[PDB]
């Protein structure tokens, strides 16, 4: 029951990411692949809890 | 601190659901610089 809204770059190594991706730095946010011509895996589902 | 027993009834159950790991209290100042009364 916690929402994460931090846009900080995840750091794996000892090199500071300085807000951008690079060596041992990756963007935590990834986009979906919702398309109507694909299978169930790419089909968006409206989930209400 | 006085010595005694005082019941503490619940007031508000707020479902915030966020991360909290630090806090800081607020203080109100009076302008006459600024002068603050005795408080603890």
């Amino acid at each position: 029951f916690e929402r994460d809204i931090s846009t900080e770059i995840y750091q794996a190594g000892n090199k500071p990411c300085n807000g951008v991706a690079g060596f041992n730095c990756y963007f935590p946010l990834r986009s979906y692949s919702f398309r109507p011509t694909y299978g169930v895996g790419h089909q968006p589902y409206r989930v209400v809890v | 601190l006085p010595q005694g027993f005082s019941a503490l009834e619940p007031l508000v159950d707020l479902p915030i659901g966020i991360n909290i790991t630090r806090f800081q209290t607020l203080l109100a100042l009076h302008r006459s610089g600024w002068t603050a009364g005795a408080a603890a």
